[PDB]
């Protein structure tokens, strides 16, 4: 509606500030992912022979068969979280006919709310994690400090045992038992991820909060905010210029307030997500790229 | 589905004949979108009535259309040997689909 | 003067596929004003609507025949094509390509301009 | 000799009289678009005026000596004439009978003949000072009954520099101008409504401008409110497909509504026994109601009178009665009083109109008109549109009345005493209340609006029974029940509608739209850009040969330029290469762009780094034999600016 | 080189400039200038227009302060990190990787 | 308005009657009788802390 647009021009730069804030959040998401996962100077790869002192890394190493090159556990995790909107292409046909009515995404799009895709694809993130894993299991903590220096995995475990105050002959004399305990623990992780249905609660909560915020924004368009109608077309077809302008101003003020509330909550949730991402990057540096002495 | 149409009807010159076309309540009784078509032998069907009772440009007014309930009707007044063809009824059935009638053979004595 | 001309094969054995094609002269199918439909007339039975296509590629098919039917359109050559598979003695009929007015050009839901018709026969 | 050439960046003028210095100001006005196609006349038919005219001339001989403006250019209509004398300039708005090829002859006296045969019924006069090579530029605008002339003179070696046109004169002449002609090689261009970003230097002069709608880079500059752009990707305005046609679909109704018999009734009802008439299955022209009664104006709630002809209603109700003037305010939603409580109650959610007019000449008598009555006593208040015509004795006290009046037993109805000598507040007023029922059931009362054809599969404006909108209409497979006339979605917007004539169900879909991003290296590097249409398929990318069927007015040739389809949308103007580089400008979904060597913008899948096969084995160890002392920098913000706001000074000044 | 500090400075300057530019918005009033409203209108209608301007400018101030609070929280987190780095990297030798 | 009026060195063109600033407040004005250009400056103000 051009009448509404001309009236909205009189409220200054509120829309541009909202757009700038949302753009800042969107850029920060890619920055978060890059800081967590791009902590490697090279894409490390293991040799084709996959014996590491009897430790079985098969369920966390990449599966070359699948298109995504994800690991088995990464596949379980990926199927465990259901995204509401990935940000990929939506064509005419998905939002035409009887299919739009049964989809909230089409209504969101039709009211100006869209999802942008992440800069890093899932395949690229899986490549980063596989490089980190290959570096860790082939070179220990050396690749975090410089060039990756290969070391036999049992000897690396002897180093780690020394790191916690246990003599390395304890590792060497119990090598089969330690490998078996690790293999059983990994198998338990895999079984728990396969069986239990709500393991990834925090990620699902992030997805659900975003979807709920967008749905609330969409539903706010049916509020009258004191006007005769929540539909601009009804106001414009039922009233003359001046009274229609009054009603449209009421609708504009209400919808502007709803947008401002959405953007403010997005900024606060983005700050929380950024703190979580900084923690994840610190944990990648200190737990994956090294052995940590910090308790818990 | 199909629209029930009489197999054949007959009449004498100068008299009007009524051809019926009965459908369900979702095709004929649901819209004002009934069409009538005439098929002379060795030719393609020609539209004679659209929107129940409207005439395409260049169609004689003697072909009248009507609808009652779930039935449509085509009335031919001043019947002549020119009106010796096969008459079909068509109805919009919803969701962009169409249902045609069985067809009536009009014979002139 | 709008003309519709069919050129499909008229001899198809059972368990095969039709390849009917209808070209249009005097009008641009790319204008999107009309729909373009295929209608069959079997011997003894009345007319039957198979389906329709639109310039944007949207189609609407007869629910009974939807499984084994496909209607396509080429705006470059100004034609639309019908492919009916699982050919059987029920499929022998006179096939017309017809312009359908969907209220966009005056007449509402009327099949106004008809093709000449091609006799498709089914036999071993 | 009509040739065609390029206007470059000529024709910018000062939009207003406000001084501005060292600023960038955005103005929407009638400007000559940058790099527009202007016509070079080396010369004579009369040229059109359009919205405004840009006129340039590099002549030195001063052969060009004025202009003529008008519509008919004869004595039938007034026409503006401007003549630049060798000592002055004279402007007139007489009714000239202009010649077919007017020109000023010199023989030194300069004859005003050979231009017009006569100048009759003059209505304006004005005299002022007269207006390498010397280029002379003028802009003529005819707005707000005012002829504005801007001008400038520039020494040249149409140049490609910048030179703003100062306001030269403003004339308060309210005449029609659609054609114009020169008086004796000149350039003529036409103005369009454009948004410009003008740069005022320190001295107050406009030294540069950006035409926002010229191309994607200019739109980026206008969005950033800057003349230079850093490398990056910027979300500019969104593309929208504009409607081609407007369609109106109303029910086929032929009868005319009988409002005249409502208004032109010999006797009106009493307010306690108010008359109600049903109006249905007719065409209602509400503009003719002014001719039936001498009322001053409508009083409408939920609707405007001038809009009533564009609407359709399921039913209309006309209630007629008579009250006195000081009770007219009681005929309104949410009112209290004798009439509102005991005689006639309007609902709180009333949508309709009230028409009350003085009827002293018809409803007053010298002895007093006692035919009109009102209920004075009732046990409870009336409900809206409830009629009480009872005459039971009112029992005010606890003592019963037994159907006989007396003390505390009043007859509930009291008569007005309308007399011609009463004041206007006590004089009779005839009242007609029109109640409208909107939406729900199919409409039976409609305005005098002609129904067009029902156009599908195109972006159109539509009006279904007063329900207006814009979108694409298609056949719908929604299973509407027979009583259902439209369908709504989550945002309470109509997404399906039943056609009032064919009774078919139509899906309503918004016209094609989407966000647009401009990818640029710095303007300090190149002016080339790429354009990302976000979340659209390259086949559905908007290509619009017409300038009124799409909002972004600039056109980047989709098929012509490089086209690539990323999961972030369709990228136009960047060439996709199979090499992998470090990300430079993020596009999304693993795709980045950069300005690289001929230099152009290239898109590519971003690289995560070089592969490194670690030479792991059962008994191999790598041990460093040397070391490097590394010094690296980490930068951390600690504090930000401490700000204070005087709230009262900001909001209210002094 | 010092992009983050320049970004902090630029964000503050942009927020203040946006606040200043919001004073030219009408917010539905006849004018964005209080003096024009007071010199052109009587007491009651001028009060209506002034109320519109007050509501708009109050909203702009509230938006500025909310964004300032959020940016201050981010700056405080950065300062806490800097103080931890001063304690653990300058005043001692750290074993924490990276 | 309210403020302090001083001689202005802004180069007003003859058709210009007043000047505006970023906040769309008049900061310069041409005197209707003498036709001179005057700068308008806010009266002295500032915050106070105890
Ligand atoms: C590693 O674990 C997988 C899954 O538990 C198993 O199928 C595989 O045989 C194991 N590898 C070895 C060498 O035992
Ligand atoms: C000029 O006359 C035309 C009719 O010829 C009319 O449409 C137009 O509005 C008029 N313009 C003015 C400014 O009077
Ligand atoms: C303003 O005018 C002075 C001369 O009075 C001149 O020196 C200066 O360059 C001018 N400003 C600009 C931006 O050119
Ligand atoms: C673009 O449209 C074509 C044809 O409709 C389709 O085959 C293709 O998949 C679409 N693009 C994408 C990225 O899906
Ligand atoms: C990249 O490779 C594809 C084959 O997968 C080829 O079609 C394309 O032309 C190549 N692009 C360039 C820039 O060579
Ligand atoms: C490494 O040791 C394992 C276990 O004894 C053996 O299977 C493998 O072949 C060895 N690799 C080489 C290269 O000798
Ligand atoms: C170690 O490196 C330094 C500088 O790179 C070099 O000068 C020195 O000779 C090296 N020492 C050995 C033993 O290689």
């Amino acid at each position: 509606s051009t009448e509404c647009s001309n009236l909205l021009l009189q409220y200054g730069s509120f829309c541009t500030q909202l757009k700038r804030a949302l753009t800042g959040i969107a850029v920060e998401q890619d920055k978060n992912t890059q800081e967590v996962f791009a902590q490697v100077k090279q894409i490390y790869k293991t040799p084709p022979i996959k014996y590491f002192g009897g430790f079985n890394f098969s369920q966390i190493l990449p599966d070359p068969s699948k298109p995504s090159k994800r690991s088995f556990i990464e596949d379980l995790l990926f199927n465990k979280v259901t995204l509401a909107d990935a940000g990929f292409i939506k064509q005419y046909g998905d939002c035409l006919g009887d299919i739009a009515a049964r989809d909230l995404i089409c209504a969101q799009k039709f009211n100006g709310l869209t999802v942008l895709p992440p800069l890093l694809t899932d395949e690229m993130i899986a490549q980063y994690t596989s490089a980190l894993l290959a570096g860790t299991i082939t070179s220990g903590w050396t690749f975090g400090a410089g060039a990756a220096l290969q070391i036999p995995f049992a000897m690396q475990m002897a180093y780690r045992f020394n790191g916690i105050g246990v003599t390395q002959n304890v590792l060497y004399e119990n090598q089969k038992l330690i490998a078996n305990q690790f293999n059983s623990a990994i198998g338990k992780i895999q079984d728990s991820l396969s069986s239990t249905a709500s393991a990834l609660g925090k990620l699902q909560d992030v997805v659900n909060h975003n979807a709920q915020a967008l749905n609330t924004l969409v539903k706010q368009l049916s509020s009258k905010f004191g006007a005769i109608s929540s539909v601009l077309n009804d106001i414009l077809s039922r009233l003359d210029k001046v009274e229609a302008e009054v009603q449209i101003d009421r609708l504009i003020t209400g919808r502007l307030q709803s947008l401002q509330t959405y953007v403010t909550q997005q900024l606060i949730r983005a700050a929380e997500i950024r703190a979580s991402a900084n923690l994840a990057a610190t944990k990648m540096s200190e737990c994956v790229l090294g052995q940590s002495k910090r308790v818990d | 589905s199909v629209l029930t149409q009489p197999a054949s009807v007959s009449g004498s010159p100068g008299q009007s004949i009524t051809i019926s076309c009965t459908g369900t309540s979702s095709d004929v009784g649901s819209y004002n979108l009934v069409s009538w078509y005439q098929q002379h032998p060795g030719k393609a069907p020609k539209v004679m009535i659209y929107e129940v009772s409207k005439w395409p440009s260049g169609v004689s007014n003697r072909f009248s259309g009507s609808k009652s309930g779930n039935t449509a009707s085509l009335t031919i007044s001043g019947l002549q040997a020119e009106d010796e063809a096969d008459y079909y009824c068509c109805s919009y059935a919803g969701s962009g689909t169409y249902v045609f009638g069985t067809g009536t053979k009009v014979t002139v004595l | 003067q709008v003309q519709l001309v069919q050129s499909g094969p008229g001899l198809v054995k059972p368990s095969q596929t039709l390849s009917l094609t209808c070209s249009v002269s005097g009008d641009s199918i790319s204008s999107g004003t009309y729909y373009w439909s295929w209608i069959r007339l079997p011997a003894g039975q009345g007319l039957e609507w198979i389906g329709r296509v639109h310039s944007s590629g949207s189609t609407s098919y007869n629910p009974s025949l939807k499984s084994r039917v496909t209607i396509s359109v080429d705006t470059s050559k100004n034609n639309f094509s019908l492919k009916l598979s699982s050919v059987t003695a029920a499929d022998t009929a006179v096939y017309y390509c017809v312009r359908l007015d969907n209220c966009s050009a005056g007449y509402c839901h009327a099949f106004d301009i008809w093709g000449q018709g091609t006799m498709v026969t089914v036999s071993s | 000799t009509q040739s065609y050439t390029n206007s470059f960046t000529r024709g910018v003028y000062y939009p207003d009289k406000v001084f501005r210095s060292s600023v960038l100001h955005s103005t929407q006005d009638l400007f000559l678009p940058f790099f527009s196609n202007v016509t070079w006349f080396h010369a004579n038919p009369v040229l059109p005026f359009n919205d405004g005219v840009y006129f340039a001339s590099t002549e030195k001989s001063n052969i060009i000596r004025g202009w003529i403006f008008g519509t008919t250019l004869d004595s039938k209509t007034q026409s503006l004439l401007i003549v630049n004398n060798a000592t002055n300039v004279v402007i007139k708005v007489c009714e000239f009978q202009f010649c077919n090829d007017p020109f000023l002859d010199v023989y030194w006296m300069e004859s005003e003949f050979r231009v017009y045969s006569s100048a009759n019924n003059c209505t304006f006069e004005y005299v002022s000072q007269p207006f390498f090579k010397n280029l002379r530029e003028f802009v003529f605008k005819n707005i707000d009954g005012y002829f504005k002339i801007y001008s400038k003179h520039t020494p040249i070696n149409l140049p490609q520099g910048f030179s703003a046109l100062e306001p030269l004169v403003d004339l308060p002449i309210g005449i029609n101008i659609t054609r114009f002609q020169t008086l004796l090689a000149y350039y003529v261009g036409y103005l369009q409504p454009r948004t410009f970003l003008l740069k005022y230097n320190e001295n107050g002069t406009i030294t540069d401008a950006v035409d926002c709608a010229l191309d994607p880079l200019s739109e980026t500059k206008c969005t950033l409110k800057s003349f230079t752009v850093e490398k990056g990707i910027y979300q500019t305005s969104n593309f929208r497909v504009q409607p081609t046609e407007s369609i109106v679909r109303f029910p086929n109704i032929t009868n005319l509504c009988p409002f005249d018999e409502v208004f032109n009734a010999t006797r009106f009802a009493s307010v306690y026994a108010w008359n109600r008439k049903r109006i249905s299955n007719c065409v209602a022209d509400y503009s003719v109601l002014y001719n039936f009664a001498p009322f001053f104006a409508f009083k409408c709630y939920g609707v405007s009178p001038t809009k009533l002809n564009d609407l359709c209603f399921t039913n209309v109700y006309a209630d007629s009665f008579v009250i006195r003037g000081n009770e007219v305010s009681q005929i309104a939603p949410g009112q209290t009083g004798n009439i509102a409580d005991y005689n006639y109650k309007l609902p709180d959610d009333f949508t309709g109109c009230v028409i009350a007019w003085n009827s002293n000449k018809l409803d007053s008598k010298v002895g007093g008109n006692y035919n009109y009555q009102y209920r004075l006593f009732r046990k409870s208040n009336l409900k809206p549109f409830e009629r009480d015509i009872s005459t039971e004795i009112y029992q005010a006290g606890n003592k019963p009345c037994n159907g006989v009046a007396g003390f505390n037993c009043y007859f509930p109805l009291r008569s007005y005493g309308f007399r011609p000598t009463y004041g206007v507040g006590h004089q009779p007023y005839r009242v007609v209340v029109l109640s409208f029922e909107l939406l729900h059931a199919p409409a039976t009362v409609c305005g005098p609006k002609k129904s067009t054809n029902l156009v599908k599969n195109k972006c159109v404006n539509f009006n279904f029974n007063g329900l207006t909108g814009t979108g694409v209409l298609t056949e719908s497979n929604k299973k509407f029940l027979p009583f259902q006339q439209f369908g709504r979605d989550i945002a309470d917007t109509t997404d399906a509608v039943r056609d009032p004539q064919t009774l078919e169900i139509l899906d309503i879909t918004p016209c094609s739209f989407g966000g647009v991003s401009v990818i640029t290296p710095g303007t300090n590097t190149s002016n080339q850009v790429a354009v990302l249409y976000q979340g659209v398929n390259c086949t559905e990318v908007p290509v619009a040969i017409h300038a009124d069927q799409l909002t972004p007015t600039w056109r980047v040739y989709s098929t012509g330029s490089n086209v690539f389809q990323t999961r972030a949308g369709c990228l136009i103007g960047a060439e996709y290469v199979n090499n992998s580089y470090e990300c430079d400008i993020p596009i999304g979904a693993g795709i980045c762009a950069s300005y690289q060597t001929s230099q152009s913008i290239i898109a590519y899948t971003m690289s995560l780094g070089a592969e490194n096969l670690v030479a792991y084995s059962n008994n191999s160890i790598a041990i460093p034999t040397n070391f490097t002392i590394s010094v690296t920098t980490e930068i951390l913000p600690v504090s930000m600016t401490k700000t204070s706001v005087d709230c009262t000074m900001y909001i209210c000044g002094d």
